[PDB]
RNA sequence: GCGGGGUGGAGCAGCCUGGUAGCUCGUCGGGCUCAUAACCCGAAGAUCGUCGGUUCAAAUCCGGCCCCCGCUACCA
């Protein structure tokens, strides 16, 4: 399985799916023809290795294969780690997936592109998302270099090393690639293992896992007999899962009793478990994990159940419909072309509350300080006191990032 | 969800008794819901109308409103014109 | 009119009483 | 930290690599047949199916070439708009975005088109339709 | 994975229930009109996706293999 989950953000159309072409070979398809005609719109998805070619000279040591041929001599490079990506869309609105997708990352890469005005609204409104979340193991690149002059990759460079000044972003090293033809993509190989380095987690504590995409395995017409189960997508963030566990999603479907609403937990048992294109056993944090299940794909068809989160069947997780947000705000609004000042929050009033993966809307009741009280219409199964919320608005009909805290209960 | 874009021609008609009606014509009548939209838009202009084949028509000029109004929810600026 | 009146003042009181219970 | 990147900028850097003919246009009836939709699109090296493909989906119309490289649009538009919808397949396809030279040939690989100048040597990336 | 279509240049009937390939346009020629392809007349032109079977005989019935568009959906 990957070892790890990198993130790969920036503005739209900047190259983040051709560098993650660059790196794994593999494309996020560019689908529902929609994204064929657009671009990446759904979390693409794509894992490698990473060897280290010992026996020869770096950058170029840095291996995709057990191949050190390549770079000096043979000596069949030593595997350092599986890896997996994220690729977060580059489009301003969809903001809602990217928040969403950052509930699983243990780092990033900032793609910046050499040949545009450096801080682009998606670029930064990312970055500070970044900033905001927690995901302090960044890594900027500058990506089309092979269009611009040899100038201008520099002065863009001081415009990144000015703007990454007064901003946490220390040492955050930008490494100039060109995602289309491959080149020095082995030195973006020696940043991210060096700098995005793989987090220890405890296994002994309560599996909880976050889900992002579901499904229906079934070809249209696979007969009743062969009726393969429905398929859970998503990553373990606590724990490790195993083959033949029995399990439970949270908050779960609801009923309709007239007009009533309300959602209850589902169980089932862990079908199979896969990584990559190879099937796995058990499962463990880092990577985004697929759980085969027993469950009626009719249920996850579509990503029905995108947003939900994956437990232990009998453990214990509130499944709150109103929720006490601690919080602070942004003092601008980085993500418009407009750079308005933030307004202070009016209650009564929608807005978008991404928690974990998954991405709800809800209204205000009460407003101090720092907290807020808020209720919603999809419930939230709230695994723990250190979650990590995200809260947006609607400025002009496109939803916007504008203050962030944590969730308590 | 989904996104799509289109170029909007926004006009001046003719209806029977009463007076001119307002054609907004050019969306993509896959993705976009013409019926969603004329809801909307029969309540900022405040007439009755209807969607008419491809078409959004609405009962007196109300040319420079539905611009200002399809602007607001997320359509581009640049792809209107009110002839 | 008290048809009218009665489900304005319904809609008023629920979409009020909506608001209140949110 | 300048220095390790200023060595990472140097060593990617060191990796790197006729009017136009007035296209015929006539109207019989309900069609618009540019007489060499065939030698237009031979003479800026492009595949009569990607400026076909291309101009049809523009215009929102149906058509085929006939057996002498003719297009057969079946929708009567004036002499004009043809013009105006192609120069921006021009732009969108065969002008190269580093010199405006037109002398391209169009790459293919999975989901990634590029145009390759004959003159600078870049190359303009373009969404593969 | 199911369909839906493929036919003179072009738009397409015909295929169910097999038996000299039709229409409209265009072209081309002539004619009619004062001048109009406006009308009157004629010609040209599709071995009917592809490959094969059955049949005396197929564009039709049959099955592999393509070419565009609805249905599905990134299929761990
Ligand atoms: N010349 C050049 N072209 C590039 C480079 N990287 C990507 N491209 C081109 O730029 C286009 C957009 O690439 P893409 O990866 O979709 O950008 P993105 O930011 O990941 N899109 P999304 O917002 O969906 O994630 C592609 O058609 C590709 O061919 C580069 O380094 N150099
Ligand atoms: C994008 S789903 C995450 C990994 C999964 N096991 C496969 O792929
Ligand atoms: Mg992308």
């Amino acid at each position: 399985q990957p070892e790890v989950n990198i993130g790969v953000v920036g503005h739209v159309d900047h190259g983040k799916t051709t560098l993650v072409q660059a790196i794994t070979g593999i494309w996020t398809s560019k689908h529902s023809e929609e994204l064929k005609r657009g671009m990446t719109i759904k979390l693409g998805y794509a894992e490698t290795n990473i060897g280290v070619c010992e026996s020869c000279k770096k950058p170029e040591a840095y291996v995709t294969e057990p191949s050190c041929k390549s770079c000096g001599s043979d000596d069949e490079p030593k595997f350092l780690r599986r890896i997996s990506f994220i690729d977060a869309p580059g489009h301003e609105v969809l903001m809602a997936t990217m928040l969403s997708g950052a509930a699983l990352m243990d780092g990033a890469i900032l793609v910046v592109a050499a040949n545009e005005p450096f801080p682009q609204p998606q670029t930064r409104e990312h970055f500070v998302a970044l900033g905001i979340i927690g995901v302090k193991n960044l890594i900027i690149v500058q990506n089309k270099v092979d269009v611009v002059s040899k100038e201008e990759a520099l002065s863009q460079y001081r415009q990144i090393k000015q703007f990454t000044k007064g901003t946490w972003a220390e040492n955050v090293p930008i490494i100039p690639v060109s995602a289309l033809h491959k080149i020095n993509i082995d030195s973006l190989i020696e940043g991210i293992e060096e700098y995005i380095k793989t987090p220890y987690r405890d296994l002994s504590q309560k599996p909880v896992m976050l889900v992002i995409r579901s499904f229906d395995v079934n070809k249209p017409g696979t007969q009743f007999n062969e009726l393969k189960g429905g398929v859970i997508g998503g990553s373990i963030i606590q724990g490790l899962f195993k083959v033949d566990q029995e399990i439970k999603v949270l908050p779960g479907l609801r009923v309709e009793k007239q007009g009533k609403v309300s959602y209850e937990p589902i169980f089932t048992k862990i079908s199979s478990i896969r990584f990559g294109d190879e099937e796995f056993k058990e499962a463990k944090p880092g990577g985004l994990v697929a759980i085969g299940t027993y469950l009626d794909p009719s249920l996850t068809k579509a990503d029905n159940l995108l947003g939900s989160i994956i437990t232990l069947a009998d453990a214990e997780v509130p499944v709150l419909w109103n929720i006490r947000i601690k919080y602070n705000l942004l003092e601008r609004v980085v993500g418009a072309k407009e750079m308005l000042k933030v307004d202070p929050i009016r209650a009564k009033e929608t807005l978008m509350l991404s928690v974990g993966s998954s991405t709800t809307l809800g209204i205000v009741t009460s407003v101090k300080k720092d907290e807020i009280e808020v209720e919603l219409r999809r419930p939230v199964a709230v695994w723990s006191n250190n979650i990590r919320t995200v809260i947006s608005r609607q400025i002009a009909g496109r939803w916007r990032m504008i203050g962030w805290g944590l969730v308590e209960i | 969800i989904a996104k799509e874009e289109q170029k909007i021609k926004i006009y001046v008609t003719k209806r029977r008794f009463g007076k001119l009606m307002t054609i907004i014509e050019g969306f993509d009548t896959s993705v976009i819901d013409l019926k969603e939209l004329a809801k909307k838009l029969k309540d900022i202009c405040a007439c009755g109308g209807t969607v008419k084949d491809n078409t959004i028509e609405l009962q007196g000029d109300h040319r420079k409103k539905v611009a200002e109004e399809l602007v607001k929810m997320g359509f581009s600026r640049d792809s209107i014109e009110i002839r | 009119m008290r048809w009218k009146w009665i489900k304005k003042r319904i809609r008023r009181l629920k979409r009020q009483r909506k608001k209140e219970r949110g | 930290s300048e220095k390790e990147y200023v060595e990472m900028l140097d060593r990617l850097y060191s990796k790197l690599p006729q009017s136009l003919p007035n296209m015929i246009i006539l109207n019989i009836g309900n069609t618009t047949i540019i007489r060499n939709f065939a030698e237009y699109c031979d003479r800026i090296r492009r595949e009569d199916k990607i400026c076909m493909k291309y101009l049809l989906k523009e215009l929102a119309a149906p058509g085929n070439v006939d057996d002498k490289g003719e297009l057969v649009i079946q929708g009567k538009f004036s002499s004009q708009v043809i013009n105006t919808l192609m120069e921006r397949f021009l732009k969108a396809y065969v002008e190269c975005s580093t010199c405006k030279s037109l002398d391209t040939i169009l790459k293919k690989e999975k989901k990634s088109w590029y145009i390759v100048c004959l003159a600078c040597g870049a190359q303009t990336p373009v969404k593969p339709l």
